[PDB]
């Protein structure tokens, strides 16, 4: 579920800069929020 | 606020980590609706608690919560007052025992550091229930100056600026912090005069000069007396002219 | 004694910056026996004061000559008085943005300090602040090879804090080398630290 | 005087008041221990209520000999009882082999009158947990006494509120080649993560021991390793 | 309440003859117990009448140390009548346009801009005298 | 709830209800009256017959724990016989050692800390008696001291305690008690027991006087018979 | 900010305080002490209202025994 809400908030931070397509850097943002801040 | 066996009933532990029957002997502080105040100044230290006469019959002259421990340490008692006075017994018995042991007038910080520890004894074993009474001795010492110690039923115990117990220990120690963070090394006319003060500010009396009951220690004469009615009298009247 | 021109020194506040100096920087100069437990107090608090004054005048001579002066107090005071002095003498210096050309020599010189003390938390912000005056000196290749150092050093303690921070002097020397590619991976692992820890306002800001 | 244990093992094989003593610790204090190559130090939250509160007159930081010192997380009364018992513990073995006592001793005479009072009738456990630090054979100790009775050799541990991510907090943060005075560094701030509000030189007890003994930091020591921190 | 009244009719004339004869730091700690009564038995036609005395008292005396330490310490007291010193203001101000030298006029302003800052029962004076200030 | 079922458990307001519960046994008693007056002290019983079977003398409320100090009780008398007997050797042992009759104050204090231990512990029980202790001395004056079971002990000038307690002390506000002698409040004691004596409730009761005072060289002895018979005259005419 | 506060009012006093306070209480805490400068008919909040605004809205007993820490 934790790795599943990576993806999730990968794509998340995809749309924070208008992005179409996920790039790697949302994916560790993504993993740096859903694990060490929550 | 979870309980499991005899934990509300008997001095163990409770599932969080509580001791209901400590916490109890505190709520027993307020049985008696007297609240204690004490203030420590640069040369001086005052304790005052409200005196209450029900009745013309009751000698006035017995209802006392201030006791003389020794000569130069006194303490004013708020609680039970049964269990007020074992523990100035065994406060005075402990001085004496300081003294022919040790040669020396008991400190007042270890006055109470070994009343805290007779009355730890009791939140430990479960065959006596812990003191309902709230001991504040106020006395001069050698070279830390005036001395003021709290001394709860759970065997805590703190050195104070100002201190306050009874019912209004809370509304009390707010008006006292409001004076203490103002920063000011109190004479002994003023340390007296806030103590009233705080007594007469939280209770709301306007207090009689038969009412509470002063007792003062002072570094030029570092013995503890009781504030009679017409020493009394001044400060109040020194209160009402300002 | 020391203690009377210390309220002279602060009653000269009032008056010329530069009259109080002659005050202090006395007591600075003044010898002192062996313990003097009130003497070094003083002085402490004086050299603290007298750098705390120069931060307005700016005077570098007295300044930056103070810490390669003072090398010899700071075996006397206890060791967390004296890093803090260190601490404090420097920080005045680098705020100053006047660029002496010595900003790089006494900065280095106070991290072989740390490494003589042991100071290893103290030596990695000296360090990190001397990746900062790298940049400022259009030192990037040295600021690099410093940065390298203290990126793996950081990792290890996860100080994610001062990660961040080093991780953006790496990403805006890489800029000012034209190297844009290294430039946004370095800021990408400066967002991505950033994100697992709570960025002061100043930090979040130079992020950004 | 009851005569009968009131600790009992639970049907699944639990000292049940055991547990809830622990949970009291759980609930006091934060204390944080580092064991440096050079000294051990001891820190805690010795945070007041009001201003009314003199802090200096209780300390939480206890040295027991000239080289062994206390801290702990708990109940402030049975911490104090531990004390004089550990201090006369400690002149007990002082007197008859004339020489201070070790610091692994010392834990275990002080972790067995903790045990005792769960096996003796009428008695709770002790709501405490000590943190005991000393300097023998030129070697820095420390050492956690739980309530329970056990005793653990610790490189750098925490106790109180917050404990458990205060012990991950050290778990990044500590080496073995760490020295007294960057202990005392890591020390303050395994607090900070765990204080609330700010920490001066008053609100906090740090106590270090090292070859020349035990020693609690005055309020302005600690006032110039807080300076670091920020 | 206690009615004052005719007790200050006869204390305030004669507190001025001896105010012209000189006494001013005595005359004015007498007034200072009479305000101290009459403030505390909220006597308002009373209170305002030793207060507009006192800083007319170091008006024409030329005490303009005293006249601005009095203004401060009397509007500072404890539980003085909102209107009471608004009488005083109101009083003073005058003294403000009557004054011609411009350290005395000015500290005299600050000094009564500064009573009556943040106080709605004189906001209509400390307006006017942010006028005065602002014209010179 | 069985936060009432001893006396080292408090209640969740701070309160120990064994003690209280033991203060109850005292207002189910008869009611025993004191009055300190100008020059000593006189203590009343009202002191019920259960049967005309007993003789008249029978369960004397009425006490002498020394040649100076005397002892009204009112709750259970065993337990108030055996506190007597505490008092008893609580004044021998002062004489014994310190070698003079103890002063009331002192005994007032030594009983009622005897009186408290027994309200600490699950091993035993408060003690089911309220007592008045009086004395006389040149030196230290007429003194009277009442103790609960719980072990509060304060001087007084008139004391009550038994089932018409706040009865008996209403009549005693109205005596002038600092001015008037011994001679005059035996008078106005007998007149207090039995105005709050109950004729329709629990009746046949026997009056029951003691005093101390310079009339008696400060010795507590029982009033006489003389005396004690006309002033229960004297009490049965304020009656009409 | 929608207040006439005095610049002698420090709100870093009320807010290092670690009273765990709801924006309703700290909502309170203000608008407490805007009615004390009302009731001295004053339209400036000064620095003592807010003190005792904040003592009259937290209003918080203890409820802790210092013996447990």
């Amino acid at each position: 579920a934790e790795v599943k809400g990576v993806c999730t908030e990968a794509g998340m931070y995809a749309l924070r800069e208008r992005r179409v397509h996920v790039t790697q850097e949302d994916f560790e943002m993504a993993v740096a929020k859903v694990m060490q801040k929550d | 606020g979870s309980s499991a066996g005899f934990d509300r009933h008997i001095t163990i532990f409770s599932p969080e980590g509580r001791l209901y029957q400590v916490e109890y002997a505190f709520k027993a502080i307020n049985q008696g609706g007297l609240t204690s105040v004490a203030v420590r100044g640069k040369d001086c230290a005052v304790i005052v608690t409200q005196k209450k006469v029900p009745d013309k019959l009751l000698d006035s002259s017995t209802v006392t919560h201030l006791f003389k421990i020794t000569e130069n340490i006194g303490c004013v008692m708020t609680g039970m007052t049964a269990d007020s006075r074992s523990q100035v017994q065994r406060a005075r018995y402990e001085a004496a025992n300081w003294k022919y042991k040790y040669g020396y007038e008991i400190p007042v910080d270890m006055l109470c550091k070994r009343i805290a520890d007779i009355s730890q004894v009791y939140t430990q074993n479960a065959e006596m229930r812990p003191l309902g009474c709230c001991m504040i001795l106020i006395g001069i010492d050698e070279e830390q100056g005036p001395q003021v110690y709290k001394c709860d039923p759970a065997g805590y115990y703190c050195g104070f600026k100002a201190t306050a117990a009874g019912v209004k220990q809370t509304e009390s120690t707010s008006f006292l912090e409001k004076k203490v963070k103002k920063k000011f090394d109190w004479t002994f006319e003023q340390t007296v005069e806030t103590a009233i003060t705080c007594l007469s500010t939280v209770l709301s009396i306007d207090f009689k000069p038969s009412e509470i009951e002063v007792g003062v220690v002072t570094v030029e004469n570092p013995k503890f007396r009781i504030l009679t009615e017409a020493e009394i009298d001044a400060h109040l009247v020194a209160l009402a002219e300002r | 004694a020391a203690v009377v021109e210390f309220q002279r020194a602060q009653s000269l506040l009032s008056t010329d910056r530069e009259a109080s100096i002659d005050i202090l920087h006395s007591i600075v100069k003044r010898d002192i026996q062996e313990n003097d437990e009130e003497a070094v107090q003083v002085k402490e608090q004086s050299i603290l004061e007298l750098g705390s004054l120069l931060a307005k005048t700016g005077q570098a001579a007295e300044l930056g000559g103070l810490l390669k002066y003072v090398r010899p107090f700071l075996n006397s005071i206890s060791k967390a008085k004296a890093a803090r002095l260190v601490r404090s003498l420097l920080d005045l210096f680098l705020d100053m943005e006047a660029a002496t050309g010595q900003e790089v020599e006494l900065c280095l010189e106070c991290i072989e300090w740390a490494k003589s003390e042991k100071r290893t938390f103290l030596r990695q912000a000296l360090e990190a602040r001397l990746v900062s005056l790298y940049f400022d000196t259009k030192r990037y290749q040295e600021a690099l090879h410093l940065g390298s150092q203290l990126l793996r050093e950081l990792k290890k303690m996860d100080d994610k804090a001062l990660l961040v921070e080093v991780q953006l002097l790496e990403s805006k020397t890489y800029h000012a080398l034209s190297n844009l590619p290294k430039a946004r991976a370095a800021l990408t692992s400066a967002r991505t630290t950033a994100n697992a820890i709570y960025c002061p306002p100043k930090l979040q800001a130079t992020l950004d | 005087g009851y005569s009968f244990s009131l600790t009992t093992f639970s049907p699944s094989g639990k000292l049940v008041q055991i547990e809830y003593a622990l949970a009291a610790v759980a609930g006091g204090a934060p204390s944080v221990g580092i064991k440096a190559a050079n000294g051990v130090v001891l820190a805690t939250e010795k945070k007041q209520k009001s201003i009314l509160y003199d802090e200096r007159s209780v300390h939480k930081v206890e040295p027991i000999t000239k080289h062994i010192g206390l801290v702990y997380s708990g109940m402030g009364p049975d911490y104090r009882v531990l004390v004089h018992r550990a201090r006369k513990l400690a002149q007990q073995y002082y007197l008859v082999y004339q020489e201070p006592i070790p610091t692994a001793q010392l834990v275990q005479r002080v972790a067995s009158v903790m045990q005792e009072y769960t096996q003796s009738g009428g008695v709770r456990p002790f709501g405490v947990s000590l943190l005991i630090c000393g300097w023998n054979e030129g070697r820095p100790y420390l050492f956690q006494s739980d309530p329970s009775g056990a005793y653990f050799a610790w490189k750098a541990t925490a106790m109180g509120k917050n404990y458990v991510n205060g012990k991950t907090f050290l778990e990044k943060r500590y080496n073995e080649d760490l020295e007294l005075e960057d202990a005392i560094h890591t020390a303050i701030l395994t607090l900070k993560e765990s204080f609330e509000g700010q920490m001066t030189e008053d609100n906090i007890e740090v106590g270090i021991c090292n070859e020349a003994g035990f020693r609690r930091l005055t309020p302005t020591e600690v006032k110039d390793y807080l300076a670091a921190i920020a | 309440e206690v009615d004052y009244s005719a007790t200050v009719d006869q204390r305030l004339p004669e507190c001025a003859k001896l105010a012209k004869e000189g006494r001013l730091q005595e005359v004015i700690e007498t007034l200072l117990s009479l305000e101290k009564q009459t403030r505390t038995a909220s006597d308002m036609v009373s209170t305002s009448r030793i207060l507009v005395a006192v800083v007319k008292m170091c008006y024409e005396a030329k005490e303009w140390d005293l006249l601005n330490e009095n203004i401060m310490l009397l509007s500072k007291r404890r539980s003085q009548l909102k209107q009471a010193v608004a009488k005083m203001v109101q009083q003073c101000c005058t003294y403000v346009e009557e004054i011609t030298d411009l350290p005395i006029k000015l500290r005299l302003i600050d000094t009564l801009r500064m009573v009556t800052e943040g106080k709605i029962y004189v906001e209509i004076e400390r307006a006017r005298l942010t006028k005065t200030l602002a014209t010179i | 709830t069985g936060y009432d079922l001893s006396a080292s458990t408090f209640s969740p307001d701070g309160r120990v209800f064994q003690v209280e519960y033991a203060m109850k046994a005292v207002e189910n008693s008869s009611t025993a009256i004191g009055i300190r007056c100008k020059d000593g002290v006189v203590f009343g019983v009202e002191k019920l017959v259960l049967s005309k079977l007993y003789e008249e003398g029978s369960n004397k409320r009425l006490f002498n724990v020394d040649r100076h100090v005397g002892m009204a009780v009112a709750g259970l008398l065993a337990d108030a016989r055996s506190l007597a007997d505490i008092a008893r050797e609580e004044a021998s042992n002062f004489r014994s050692n310190f070698g003079y009759n103890i002063p009331l104050k002192h005994l007032a204090d030594r009983v009622a800390m005897y009186v408290h231990a027994y309200t600490l512990y699950s091993a035993v029980r408060p003690f089911g008696c309220s007592f008045m202790l009086g004395s006389y001395s040149v030196n230290d004056g007429a003194q009277l001291y009442m103790i609960d079971p719980s072990g509060v002990s304060y001087g007084y000038w008139g004391c009550a305690i038994g089932k018409a307690r706040q009865a008996a002390k209403t009549e005693i506000e109205k005596l002038q008690m600092k001015e008037m002698t011994c001679r005059d409040i035996v008078k106005e004691v007998a007149k207090i027991i039995y105005i709050v004596h109950d004729e329709v409730k629990d009746k046949a009761f026997e009056l029951e006087l003691s005093w101390v005072g310079e009339l008696t060289n400060g010795r507590h002895e029982i009033v006489p018979k003389d005396i004690r018979e006309e002033a229960e005259k004297y009490a049965k005419e304020s009656l009409k | 900010s929608k207040m006439n506060l005095s610049e002698e009012v420090d709100l870093e006093d009320y807010v290092a305080r670690p009273d765990k306070i709801s924006g309703a209480d700290i909502n309170s805490i203000c608008q407490e002490s805007g009615m004390l400068a009302v009731r001295e008919n004053r339209y400036i909040v000064l620095a003592k209202d807010f003190e005792k605004a904040y003592k009259t809205v937290i209003k918080k007993d203890e409820q802790e025994h210092e013996f447990y820490k």
